[PDB]
């Protein structure tokens, strides 16, 4: 009930670095701004790991099998990740900028692409325990001029080589005594040589360039060494390329141009399959899978990412996010939904779990504010700076009716009616709370009586009046209802915004500038008790700051606050790094919570290193885009003072951490808040982590095991092999003493398989008390898997509680029965 | 292999008298003849105050400023039983032949501890205390 | 004694231990190789970065350390590591049980002294190749050459001749033919330092008295002398800078600077390392610059430097006194507590008896620093009580941080040794801050924890007084009375609503801290030494003096769980992150770790030493031992959080080919099953040589064999079996077959099929025994069925049980 961990975060689907699928195309690799996002194509699943970065990431890879994933930031921070468990292994620092990080297809070794360095180190063991120093680095090639900007393998490991912005593109081996088979270079090329590659039979060698060539080099003759048989020119005429990459069993290009096109040829043929626009906005990274039927574009200019199919016109999924502009967030009374809002207009539609935009409505020309849900989570509403409420219902996916105003005012929050004709208004710019009919486009009521703006409203559950909250440090509740249209004030004093009612509705929370939050009465009018936040915040101190964060008054207010489900406990969130869970009678904060950890993000540090305040000025404060070697990052739009505006680049600033909406889920008290980054979800649905078990088997291995009294491993052992013998075995092997030893400890992977092998097995046996115990401490150890994925174990549980009543409860009926014929037959008498 | 000694008691093994006790925090019995340490038993966190010898298996080891004496077994190498006391041992006396030990505490008490090497039971508590108090109070 | 749920990771915390360290070069940089026990560490020179520690313990402790350009020679009992980044790429195992004295390396040849007075002699295989591995030779010093050998040096320009030292003399050797080219006169001191010198010829000897002796070979002879008044010299070096400057190290901690062509003391540097932790343990001047790394037994490593001469005229005449660079230090001492300070397992508050509080850094070794003791300027103005000699705060036994309020006000408390407060400390300022919290009723304290508002230090007294400081004012709020013995442990909620202690008395006391009541009082039976919370899980884990650690729910007010299986005193225990389990270290060697809903130690993990404090980090990764001796703090890598283990109850004890498989009948005796084949033998039956073997298994009063064909009985040829019972008077055969029924049920297998037979009894005689109720012979058989029926309730309490939770879970 306090303990909330990191579960997931949701969007902004590219920002920074490397886009790679693993070893299968089900899972997808995505840097987020400091995060790796996970997406599962066909099992349509989402997953963004635990930990987060300390910079922008700028490469990436994962494991040959899945098992390591290596992040790497602009500096040069790696975090190596178990990838099957989602914990980090190690955090090691490359002291350089590096681009590209390949593992091998051995999966033995992987290498690094660092300046003019090539790093090539040993991988770490998984099934090993972590070590203080897991990287050995087996050899550094530094044979290059400028920074090396694209790597490859061959597809044995034997073979790895990596180009430059510098012209040349080398070869070399892993060992030295590969060497003298090939050991050469590459060169004649006339730009930056973007990404060179092996064919997939290893004799083809193909380079491409910045300035649109490829060579084909091959080991023949006029000993004799290494010609170029052809070049090839896709002649793109002021384009060049960004982003290239190569499927070599297949023979296929994937190209990025710099205005947005894209270009597949067949390579020794080199046949153009299609161009197609992506858009204005061009290719940052491409990706192929092994079996090369999906491919998958980002573009950093929009924060898009694609999965498209080369062969088959069609996409898989065509995501584009919007970073700095998650303006609201709504948990439906169904656990099952998520709304976002923003500032586009664009309003998505989540699955916790499976995280995707299911939905979405750009409908909306303007900033979307505000989004509460009604009525069992069907109907869906979204006031906005667009001038209008439009409704959006959870079937159809449309728009039911866009209520207006006299003088197309925009509006700054909405509350609605849990009797779905009621939602009220309240306006940054009017400050007069609107009511409108659901079924009548026209306004029931314009509450007057703000002075300045209507910051937030909210209904009660219980007896639905609504409470606002002006800019003139005072609460007006009105009660609209009983023919009176009756109001009171509550006069805070101090500048009040972001309300939030308690669902009982005789309680409210009130946020001042001071970051006092105020809970008051609404039965009565005074004030019930306040809880203070202007003490316990983690606020940042920018880089172009010029006063400590200790007293700098940046963020030391909340933006938004929600009770918990039963009341007891509320949420609040602001502009700060710190998200907050203060318990409501206690009146004392449970928990302090990081949004992110981001040195890019600003708000992020409390205290700033001192080595980067130099003589006059910071260190990062010094405008570095106009060195960059692109013409296009070299281009500055940016308008001086724009705060919260368009697009990132024209803050000429670092984007402030900022939270903005906050809500709680109904069922499993999951909290989720939209931040700068994007959704984030707390949760209590603890060891949803997924944990493989025993990773490499015989059957001889879990018996040695019974042997050598590992008797649960010896369980996961048997169970990796379903063979109902060897599950007999290792059932009735274990003694009853660690039984519940043993189930507490059982994932929840083989979880429908051992209640299916509990619920067919015990059927027919005789061991019904040894059987009951496993159901027993398995019921009693992760029952709470069973409440949520009730339709994963409904065949195994049927034939649980068959055996339960007809196998188990007929001896035990049995057993009452002739206990109860002892009581009678000793308790009474005779005759005669 | 000991850089730290501050408490020695020899055996009673007769006329000979090697392998006597060595405590700092941890002890060893230790031969005269062949330079070497024979037995190490963990001695107390603290720097050991108390070393007696009780009987031929059987030695107290004591602690400066807790509460706790423990009672090794000689050639087992591992703890008989442990004492403990109200406080902090402070001073540490026993009978003849492992019948009662006398328990000087840091606060000011007598613990007496009757059978100690008897028969969970392997935390024996004071048996008699002993306080000694004005006769204004 | 392996750890299955734990492994060490390194021991954090330790920078050198005494064992005479090495210098390298890189390019023009330097670095440099200590020993901690069986395991160096790598530092860079400038930044006093940790570089690289060793892939392995080693099994014995590092003798000697030598450094090579890219390879670290490490020595410990009879092997010798050449290491290449802290990795063993190979061990030289010498032919002797002779324990590796000294180390040099020079030429194509290693040479490697053991205590034997003999050194052995490890060529390379090749000068092509660049670690020595080929073995070449053993060379001895008999006692008419020399005494034991205190250093193998090799002075430049010597081809192939080895310069072995010792307390007596200097010998020098032809390596590749093993020839002793010249042996020199006695020193008729004891020579216990050597060191080469950037002059020919001269080995430069620090004796057993306070003199150095500068020695040719070329002459042999000892050209100039240097005395030190009644000290003894450990180290030797020189500066080789641009100045003639000689180092003298003392194991007197004192560091003595020399310039021979002034022949004049330049300054004395007094006590840069502890005297009774080996004095200064090796000081060496690197290479051509005017720095001299220093390295201490008090686990320190400092810098000094000379400061270029301020006397432009004369520049050598006028020397600037050395002056202090960077440091890593450690404990001198063990540490006595530690504690985990922050929530992302960054930062460790490790105290000793050093006398002081270090925060290490878990994440980067150099971001560990000492904290201060440097008392605020007292907001009274009236002046302080203490000796204007400020020596250190007392030695500490408990800690408490609570990082929800961290530099707005203190947050660090510290119980030192036998003082009447404890004083507080800002974590953030690394430094002890204004307020000193009091126990107010003349006690020591003995135990305190925080609030987790960040507004309150609860602190215990000897006498049982818990007073409740503010962090804001260092004002008291409420001075509490229950204990009449020690508090020795308290806690707070973590919605500051309920607060615990433990006493002394026996007695945990359970408060409100909102409210001001006594609400609950659980007597305990031994008293209770401390007491450990979990705020996540509301439960709090106590041990006792009856070496088990009870687990007290703080909602139902009872016992949850009590772990009995130590057998010592138990030093230090912690919950998990989670409350899954605890860790447990006790004055048995044994590290146990429990598994809290069961109440099983899952594991105890054996050590070679007694384990003082045990930390769970606040993320599930780390667990942080500290030992009675080392000073470091062993780091254990939790494998839970990264794969599993095992969970078994296995401490105790310590301390196929046809793919197929029948089943077994009874795993233990102690569990009831049923009739193998059919289950549907009940519904049938619910909806003479037979009674001459009830008779001869009632002659037994053992009826085992009755059962064997009851099972086997026809169902149908039963309704005339139990039809046919030929008791009108005595009832034997009815208390004969009722007997047999009860040791039936008595093996438990097939125990339906008894109860059917009850039942079918009922079908056959129940008037035969109803008529005759009251009757002492067929109501003790009844009786015995009662008392052997009674215990098969435990399948209708896991009947009942298990149903109802099957249907809450799966509708709900």
């Amino acid at each position: 009930k306090s303990d909330f961990k990191f579960s997931n975060l949701l969007g902004t689907v590219y920002r920074q670095g490397n886009i790679t699928f693993s070893d299968d195309g089900k899972q997808l690799l995505s840097p987020v701004g400091n995060r790796v996002s996970v997406f599962d194509l066909i099992n349509n699943k989402s997953f963004t790991f635990e930990y987060e970065h300390r910079k922008n990431i700028a490469a990436i890879d994962l494991n040959k099998q899945g098992t390591l994933l290596i992040s790497i930031d602009e500096d040069g921070r790696a975090i190596l990740v178990n990838f099957k468990a989602r914990n980090v292994l190690h955090h090691f620092n490359f002291k350089e900028k590096c681009s590209a990080v390949k593992f091998s297809p051995d999966g033995r070794l992987f290498a690094l692409a660092s300046g003019r360095f090539l790093q090539i180190w040993k991988t770490p063991d998984v099934n090993k325990d972590r070590q203080f120093a897991p990287f050995v680095r087996h050899r550094v090639h530094a044979g290059h001029f400028q920074d090396i900007t694209s790597l490859t393998w061959s597809q044995d490991s034997r073979f790895i080589l990596t180009t430059s912005k510098d012209l040349s593109a080398k070869i070399w081996s892993v060992d030295s005594e590969e060497k003298n088979l090939a050991a050469t270079t590459f060169n004649g090329h006339r730009d930056y040589v973007m990404g060179a590659f092996f064919s997939h039979d290893q004799e083809k060698i193909y380079t491409v360039s910045k300035d649109g060539a490829v060579f084909v080099w091959e080991f023949t003759k006029r000993k004799y060494s290494w010609r170029i048989t052809k070049k090839h020119f896709f002649y793109a005429n002021q384009a060049k390329v960004k982003c290239v990459t190569f499927h070599p069993a297949t023979r296929l290009l994937a190209v990025g141009f710099t205005s947005g096109e894209f270009r597949l040829y067949d390579l020794p043929d080199f046949t153009l399959i299609q161009q197609l626009s992506m858009g204005q906005n061009p290719v940052n990274t491409v990706s192929v899978n092994q079996t090369g039927e999906w491919l998958a574009f980002g573009s950093s200019k929009l924060g898009q990412l694609l999965v498209y199919e080369w062969q088959s016109e069609s996409y898989i999924l065509k995501q584009q996010g919007h970073f700095d502009s998650t303006n609201s967030l709504a948990y439906s009374p169904d656990g099952s939904r998520v709304v976002t809002a923003s500032e586009d207009g664009k309003i998505k539609v989540w699955d916790i779990t499976s995280g995707f935009c299911l939905a979405t409505f750009e409908e909306h020309t303007s900033s979307v504010t505000a989004v509460q849900f009604a009525k069992r989570g069907q109907v869906m509403f979204s006031s906005s700076l667009d001038g209008t409420v439009r409704a959006w219902d959870l079937i159809r996916y449309r728009n039911f009716r866009t209520f207006t105003g006299t003088e197309r005012i925009q509006f700054n929050c909405l509350a609605v009616d849990p009797s779905g004709e009621v939602v009220c208004a309240g306006s940054l710019d009017n400050f007069d709370i609107h009511v409108w009919s659901v079924q009548t486009g026209q306004l029931l009521d314009a509450l007057s009586g703000h002075e300045g703006p209507v910051s937030c409203l909210s209904f009660s559950q219980e007896n639905s009046v609504l409470a606002s909250a002006s800019w003139d440090k005072t609460i007006r509740i009105w009660s609209i209802f009983g023919r009176s249209q009756q109001v009171e004030p509550i006069e805070v004093y101090s500048d009040v915004l972001a309300l939030s009612m308690r669902p009982d509705g005789k309680e409210v929370a009130v946020s001042t500038l001071k970051g006092q939050i105020s809970i008051f009465n609404i039965e009565d009018a005074k004030q019930v008790g306040n809880i203070d936040c202007r003490k316990d915040i983690i606020s940042g101190r920018f880089n172009q700051d010029r006063f400590t964060a200790k007293n700098s008054e940046r963020s030391k207010f909340f933006t938004t606050i929600h009770y918990s489900f039963d009341g007891m406990a509320i949420v609040a969130g602001g502009n700060n790094n710190s998200i907050c869970l203060y318990d409501v009678p206690n009146e004392v904060l449970l928990k302090r919570f990081i949004v992110s950890r981001n040195m890019a993000l600003n708000g992020t540090l409390e205290f700033l290193n001192s080595k980067k305040m130099t003589e006059a000025g910071s260190l990062d404060l010094i405008d570095d885009a106009g060195e960059n070697s692109d013409l296009e990052d070299r281009i500055d739009n940016s308008l001086p003072g724009s705060q919260r505006g368009g697009d990132l680049s024209t803050r000429k600033m670092r984007p402030e951490v900022r939270v903005t909406s906050v809500q709680f889920s109904p069922t499993a008290n999951a909290f989720a808040a939209a931040s700068t980054e994007g959704l984030l979800i707390y949760s209590t649905n603890d060891t949803i982590l997924f944990d493989p078990f025993d990773l490499d088997v015989t059957p001889h291995s879990t018996v040695e095991a019974l042997r050598e009294k590992q008797f649960l491993n010896a369980l996961v052992m048997a169970f990796r092999l379903n063979e109902e013998y060897l599950i007999n075995k290792v059932y009735e092997a274990i003694p009853i003493k660690e039984i519940p030893l043993v189930a507490s400890n059982i994932p929840a992977i083989y979880l429908p398989r051992i209640l299916k092998f509990i619920g067919d097995f015990a059927i027919e046996s005789q061991h019904i008390e040894f059987n009951l115990i496993w159901i027993k401490a398995l019921l009693s150890a992760s029952g709470g898997y069973i409440n949520e994925h009730k339709y994963l174990f409904s065949t195994a549980m049927r034939s649980i509680q068959r055996f339960i009543v007809r196998v188990a409860k007929e001896v035990v009926n049995t057993t009452t029965d002739n206990k109860y014929t002892y009581r009678f037959l000793v308790s009474t008498d005779g005759s005669m | 292999n000991c850089v730290q000694l501050n408490k020695l008691t020899i055996v009673p093994a007769g006329d000979s008298v090697a392998q006597l006790l060595v405590a700092s925090h941890s002890i060893s019995l230790i031969d005269i003849e062949e330079k070497k340490v024979v037995m190490t038993f963990p001695g107390h966190v603290s720097p050991v105050s108390t070393l007696q010898v009780i009987t031929n298996e059987f030695f107290i080891s004591g602690a400066e400023g807790d509460r706790f004496l423990n009672v090794y077994d000689i050639h087992s190498g591992m703890t008989k039983c442990v004492l403990v006391a109200e406080s902090d041992i402070k001073e540490l006396s026993h009978s003849g032949q492992a019948d009662s030990i006398a328990v000087t505490t840091e606060d000011g008490s007598l613990e007496i501890f009757v059978d100690p090497l008897v028969s969970g039971n392997k935390s024996k508590k004071s048996s008699k205390k002993i306080q000694i108090v004005s006769k204004d109070g | 004694k392996n750890s299955k749920i734990f492994s060490p990771f390194r021991i954090i915390g330790n920078v050198s231990n005494g064992v005479p360290f090495a210098t390298g070069t890189l390019g023009s940089t330097f670095y440099i190789v200590t020993c901690v026990g069986k395991t160096f560490q790598i530092y860079d020179a400038n930044t006093l970065h940790l570089l690289f520690v060793s892939e392995k313990e080693t099994p014995s402790s590092i003798v000697a350390l030598s450094a090579h350009f890219h390879y670290v020679y490490a020595a410990y009992e009879n092997k010798v590591g050449i290491y290449k980044r802290g990795i063993e790429e190979h061990l030289l195992e010498l032919e002797t049980d002779a324990n590796v004295e000294h180390l040099c390396i020079f030429g194509d040849y290693l040479c490697a002294s053991t205590d034997d007075n003999s050194i052995f002699i490890y060529k390379k295989s090749d000068p092509q190749d660049k670690y020595p591995s080929e073995f070449y030779t053993k060379l001895t010093v008999t006692e008419i050459q020399g005494g034991e050998i205190v250093s193998l040096q090799h002075l430049a320009t010597y081809l192939n001749k080895l310069t072995v030292v010792t307390k007596s003399n200097v010998l020098l050797f032809n390596v590749r033919t093993g020839k002793l080219v010249f042996t020199s006169n006695e020193f008729p001191d004891q020579i216990t330092t050597a060191e080469p010198a950037p002059v020919l010829d001269i080995i430069a000897l620090g004796t057993v008295t306070g003199e150095v002796i500068m020695f040719n070979m070329r002459k042999g002879k000892r050209i100039r002398t240097i005395k030190i008044p009644q000290s003894r010299i450990s180290s030797l070096s020189f500066r080789t800078d641009g100045s003639s400057h000689l180092s003298v190290g003392t194991s007197s901690g004192d560091l003595i600077f020399y310039d021979l062509d002034r022949r004049s003391r330049i300054h004395v540097l007094k006590n840069i390392h502890r005297e009774s932790y080996g004095g200064v343990t090796q000081a060496t001047f690197l290479n051509g610059q005017p720095i001299i790394v220093t390295s201490g037994g008090d686990n320190s490593l400092k810098e000094y430097v000379f400061d270029p001469s301020l006397s432009q005229g004369s520049g050598d005449v006028v020397v600037q006194p050395p002056r202090y660079l960077r440091s890593r230090g450690g404990h001198s001492q063990p540490p006595s507590y530690i504690a985990f300070a922050d929530s992302q397992s960054h930062f460790m508050l490790s105290a000793s008896k050093d006398r002081s509080l270090w925060s290490f850094s878990l994440r980067k070794d150099a971001q560990s620093q000492e904290m201060s003791q440097r008392l605020h300027k007292k907001q009274d103005g009236g002046r302080v009580g203490g000796s204007t000699i400020k020596s250190k705060f007392p030695e500490i036994v408990a800690l408490a941080i609570e990082n929800a309020r961290i530099g707005e006000w203190e947050n660090i408390i510290t119980a030192h040794k036998d003082e009447k407060f404890a004083r507080t400390w800002d974590m953030r300022n690394k430094r002890v801050g204004r307020w000193t919290f009091d126990t107010t009723d003349d006690g020591f304290v003995k135990s305190v924890a925080m609030s987790q508002c960040g507004n309150f230090g609860f602190i215990g007294s000897s006498n049982g007084s818990i007073t409740i400081y503010n962090m804001q004012s260092g004002i008291l709020r409420k001075k509490y009375k229950l204990h009449k013995r020690a508090v020795t442990g308290i806690s707070l909620d973590g919605m500051n609503r309920k607060m615990v202690s433990c006493g002394l008395d026996g007695i945990v006391g359970f408060y409100d801290f909102n409210k001001s009541t006594l609400l609950g009082k659980l007597k305990l039976d031994a008293p209770i030494t401390a007491m450990v919370y979990h705020r996540s899980s509301d439960l709090f884990a106590l041990a006792l003096d009856d070496l088990s650690i009870v687990v007290i729910d703080a909602v139902t007010q009872r016992v949850v769980r009590q772990l009995w299986g130590h057998s010592n005193r138990i030093t230090a225990f912690d919950f998990s992150p989670e409350g899954r389990w605890i860790v447990s270290a006790s004055l048995d060697s044994t590290i146990r770790t429990w598994d809290l809903p069961t109440g099983g130690c899952i594991d105890g993990i054996i050590v070679d030493n007694v384990a003082t404090n045990v930390k769970f980090s606040p993320n599930g990764d780390l667990l942080a031992t500290t030992h009675v001796t080392g000073n470091g703090i062993c780091i254990w890598t939790n494998r839970a959080q990264f794969k599993t283990v095992s969970t078994r109850t296995i401490d105790e004890s310590e301390f196929i080919d046809f793919n197929t498989y029948t089943s077994l009948e009874q795993i233990d005796k102690e569990l009831l099953t049923l009739s193998i084949g059919p289950r549907s033998k009940m519904n049938t039956l619910l909806h003479s040589h037979f009674t001459k073997q009830l008779r001869e298994g009632s002659q037994s009063k053992d009826y085992s064999s009755l059962l064997a064909t009851l099972i086997n009985f026809s169902p149908a040829a039963v309704d005339l079996e139990i039809r046919s019972l030929n008791s009108f008077e005595p009832f034997d055969e009815i208390v004969w077959f009722i007997d047999a029924l009860t040791q039936g049920l008595k093996s438990n297998k097939n125990f339906e099929l008894y109860e059917t037979f009850m039942s079918l009894l009922f079908k056959a005689h129940g008037d035969v025994i109803h008529a005759n109720n009251k009757n002492q012979d067929i109501a003790s058989a009844l009786q015995n069925w009662e008392d052997v029926h009674k215990k098969e309730d435990r399948l209708d309490d896991l009947v009942k049980f298990c149903m109802g939770v099957a249907a809450f879970v799966t509708t709900a």
